[PDB]
């Protein structure tokens, strides 16, 4: 009920709306599983980096068969086939091509590891902000009004499951920004006006209830003879 | 060229044009209903009382000072073709992506001219003046060269290429926060109290 | 032909790149402008194996000349694909706007659609008001840390020869800097999940009755019946990722 | 050039990634919404120009 009143929605609603609301989020934790197995690339970020540890690995490994300009790739036959003073520039281009194997592995190995931290320090916001609390930064914690949320683990990452509220069946009406009465304007203090067409009643913005205008959910402030648009009407004591 | 193209983008600048135009429609003619679900119409002047009671002052403050405030939105968003061609360097920063690129195809290509201490700098020359047993010593230092050269552009196109990811990052979240809703963090989308972008 | 006013004296010609692009001809003196033959990439389209077997070729940045059976696209040559008016979400992109997928069954190329067209009537006295709300669950999934490793470099280079040992260490010292590269990198890679999930000190317990006013939890609560004391979901996980 | 050994295919790779990575980044920033709002025909908000 609090998270509900954190995005604008009174507590009556939950209360009176609670095992509804305890089916849809019972059926919505249930489809989770079937949508995350029947699609194959839901967790390709999470394979990619295994796929890229593995490739470097091989690649490096395979690097040391090559010749680089020289009699051949073993040093074992190099050295016993060929006078010293010929193996010592032999050994050389073999020498220099697997430093620059090295280095290049190790570049990259650096480049990839910038990218992972900035993705840890990400992961590591969102923990703290979507489940430690509730946010209102639009779209960092979901698609809609952020609720709460639950984490779960996976081989080199984080997963999380994000509830949300999302509105439904609107329909037509008609408005004003202030009511007349008695040359006195009166403005809603949180809500807005709202007509079906013969009365008027006042609700509020994510959730039509109407409720009787009265002199509670109103404050004056003000004359008849400034705002554009206003419609005169009695309002009740 | 040789060996070097250039591949175009997938989105024209057409489609970015739409795509931009739905997003100004969507924001005028609903508010920040259509980011969260379906959009919701709204009248302009009450959605901006709303936005106004977001940041501490009451709607009475805007339903009794519509002109002043229309015409004061109206000189600020005039102003801003005059500053934005006024100032020479208002867009360095896109124009030094362009610089850099160039540069750096620039020096690739100038590359391809020197000789790293060989006889010449031309294969064809080469080829033709001697005997392919004499051949490979030239050969050599040539293939190294370029092959440190391509290493060379490669290593700074990644290290560009990050990044340009974290500044399209932080431009994504600007578009999520600052103009699908109301932000209340200070100084992130701009100087003040945050209306609407 | 070449438009190039040589002055009396000049031979050749080259530009900013400085590469030769003229000559003059020595039995007749003429001016002649010099071009590379075109080339360019080939990338081939196809669905998958297990659909079919028909591909398509696209030639980059040339137009058919030089070279359903051709189409010309701003990207280059596309041979194989049949162009259509119809528009349908992207499927294999391929240029400037232009898309490729398998549709009795062929390989059609069109132009991709944003999205569907939607127009909200507004009117300065109407307004909107939801009645029915829905609750929606989603994921996100965000990689963390990856493997650690190690090297050393004489084994690698000279296995177990000396004289190579003794030739190598002539060179410097590039070993201990990549040595240290790699021990902070395996360090970093500690800290990113000591950041990212040591976030409480306590240990809490749920209470043994799983009552909450009718919400279901079991999905995500560890199972103590299984040894690993994992949830179903994080078990599904760990099975698929391999 | 081909005894050297295996630089190209890291090089493709390292250009394609680069590339993929610049369209999705626009892919990233500007499709957020799937519908296409249009304008109305009348263009009157109060008293503010757009
Ligand atoms: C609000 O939305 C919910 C979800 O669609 C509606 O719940 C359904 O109501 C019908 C009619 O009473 C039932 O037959 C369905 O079984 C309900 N669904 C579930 C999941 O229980 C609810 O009726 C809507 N509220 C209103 C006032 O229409
Ligand atoms: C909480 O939800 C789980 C998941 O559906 C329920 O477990 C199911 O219970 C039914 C009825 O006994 C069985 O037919 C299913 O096979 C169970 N599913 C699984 C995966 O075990 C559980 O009963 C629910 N808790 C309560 C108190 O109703
Ligand atoms: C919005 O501002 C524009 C620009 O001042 C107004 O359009 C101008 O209208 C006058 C008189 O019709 C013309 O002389 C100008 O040439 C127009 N400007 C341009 C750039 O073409 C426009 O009238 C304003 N909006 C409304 C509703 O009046
Ligand atoms: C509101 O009214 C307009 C015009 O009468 C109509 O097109 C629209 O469908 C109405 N809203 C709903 C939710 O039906
Ligand atoms: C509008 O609401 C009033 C108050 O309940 C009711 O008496 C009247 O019949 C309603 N009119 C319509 C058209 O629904
Ligand atoms: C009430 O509103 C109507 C229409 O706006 C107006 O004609 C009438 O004069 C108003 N009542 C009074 C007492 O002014
Ligand atoms: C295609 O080649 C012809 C050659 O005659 C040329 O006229 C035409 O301009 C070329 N198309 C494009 C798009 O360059
Ligand atoms: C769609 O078909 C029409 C037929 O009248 C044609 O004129 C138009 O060029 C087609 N659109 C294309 C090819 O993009
Ligand atoms: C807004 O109200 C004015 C009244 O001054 C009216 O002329 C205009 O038609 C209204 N807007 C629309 C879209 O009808």
């Amino acid at each position: 009920a609090y998270r509900f009143n954190g995005i604008g929605v009174t507590q009556n609603v939950l209360y009176e709306n609670q095992k509804l609301i305890a089916n849809q989020f019972n059926s919505a934790i249930g489809k989770i599983q079937d949508s995350l197995s029947s699609t194959p690339s839901a967790l390709g970020k999470l394979q990619d980096v295994v796929n890229h540890n593995a490739q470097a690995l091989n690649t490096l490994v395979k690097q040391l068969s090559s010749k680089f300009g020289a009699i051949s790739s073993v040093l074992n036959d190099i050295l016993s086939r060929l006078d010293p003073p010929e193996a010592e520039v032999q050994i050389d281009r073999l020498i220099t091509g697997r430093l620059q194997s090295l280095q290049t592995y190790v570049t990259q190995q650096l480049i990839r590891a910038a990218e992972i931290r900035a993705s840890a320090n990400l992961a590591a916001t969102k923990m703290s902000e979507c489940v430690l609390g509730q946010s209102k930064r639009v779209d960092f914690c979901g698609k809609g009004y952020h609720l709460m949320s639950f984490p779960q683990s996976a081989p080199h990452g984080v997963v999380f499951l994000h509830v949300t509220y999302v509105p439904a069946q609107e329909k037509n009406f008609t408005t004003a920004p202030a009511i007349c009465h008695d040359g006195k304007a009166h403005f809603p203090r949180e809500g807005v006006f709202v007509s079906n067409g013969t009365h008027w009643f006042v609700t509020q913005r994510n959730f039509y209830e109407p409720q009787i205008i009265t002199t509670d959910n109103t404050f004056v402030s003000g004359n008849c003879d400034v705002v554009i648009g206003i419609v005169n009407n009695t309002v009740y004591d | 060229f040789n060996g070097l193209t250039v591949l175009p983008p997938l989105l024209t600048d057409e489609m970015i044009a739409q795509y931009t135009s739905a997003l100004l429609a969507g924001t005028i003619t609903s508010g920040w209903t259509f980011g969260a679900g379906p959009a919701l119409q709204i009248p302009f002047p009450m959605q901006m009382a709303y936005r106004f009671n977001g940041i501490g002052v009451t709607q009475n403050v805007l339903y009794e000072n519509q002109k002043l405030i229309a015409n004061q939105f109206n000189s600020a968003i005039g102003k801003i073709q005059d500053s934005l061609s006024s100032t020479p360097s208002a867009l360095g920063k896109l124009q030094d992506v362009v610089n850099h690129n160039a540069q750096a195809l620039n020096t690739l290509v100038k590359q391809l001219s020197s000789k790293f201490g060989a006889i010449s700098s031309v294969l064809n020359d080469i080829l033709s003046r001697l005997d392919p047993p004499e051949a490979e010593v030239q050969i050599d230092r040539l293939i190294t060269g370029r092959l440190q050269s391509l290493q060379t552009y490669v290593t700074q196109q990644l290290i560009r290429a990050a990044e340009i990811r974290a500044s399209a990052n932080l431009a994504a979240t600007k578009m999520s926060e600052c103009v699908l809703g109301q932000s209340k963090r200070v100084d992130f989308c701009g100087k003040g109290y945050h209306l609407m972008s | 032909e070449s438009n190039k006013k040589f002055l009396p004296f000049q031979q050749f010609g080259r530009d900013i790149a400085d590469t030769t692009d003229a000559v003059r001809d020595p039995q007749t003196l003429e001016i002649l402008d010099i071009t590379p033959c075109s080339f360019g990439g080939v990338s081939v389209i196809t669905p998958g194996t297990n659909t079919s077997n028909q591909v398509a070729v696209l030639y980059q940045g040339v137009n058919c000349t030089e070279v359903s059976n051709v189409f010309q696209t701003r990207a280059g040559c596309l041979i194989g694909a049949e162009y259509v008016n119809n528009s349908y979400e992207c499927d294999i992109p391929i240029g400037a706007g232009i898309c490729a997928s398998y549709q009795s069954q062929s390989i059609i190329a069109y132009t991709m659609s944003l999205g569907a067209e939607n127009s909200v009537a507004y009117s300065n006295n109407s307004i909107a008001i939801p009645t029915n709300f829905t609750i929606s669950v989603t994921t996100e999934i965000l990689p963390v840390s990856m493997t650690k490793t190690s090297v050393d470099c004489t084994m690698y280079i000279c296995g177990d020869s000396t004289e190579c040992s003794n030739l190598l260490l002539q060179y410097g010292s590039f070993c201990t800097q990549l040595k240290r590269a790699l021990t902070g990198i395996a360090v970093e890679q500690d800290k990113n999940t000591q950041e990212v999930f040591a976030q409480v000190k306590q240990i809490y317990k749920t209470p043994p009755i799983k009552y909450f006013g009718g919400f279901n939890f079991s999905q995500i609560l560890p199972d103590p019946s299984k040894p690993s004391k994992r949830s179903p979901i994080e078990d599904l996980l760990f099975n698929k990722v391999t």
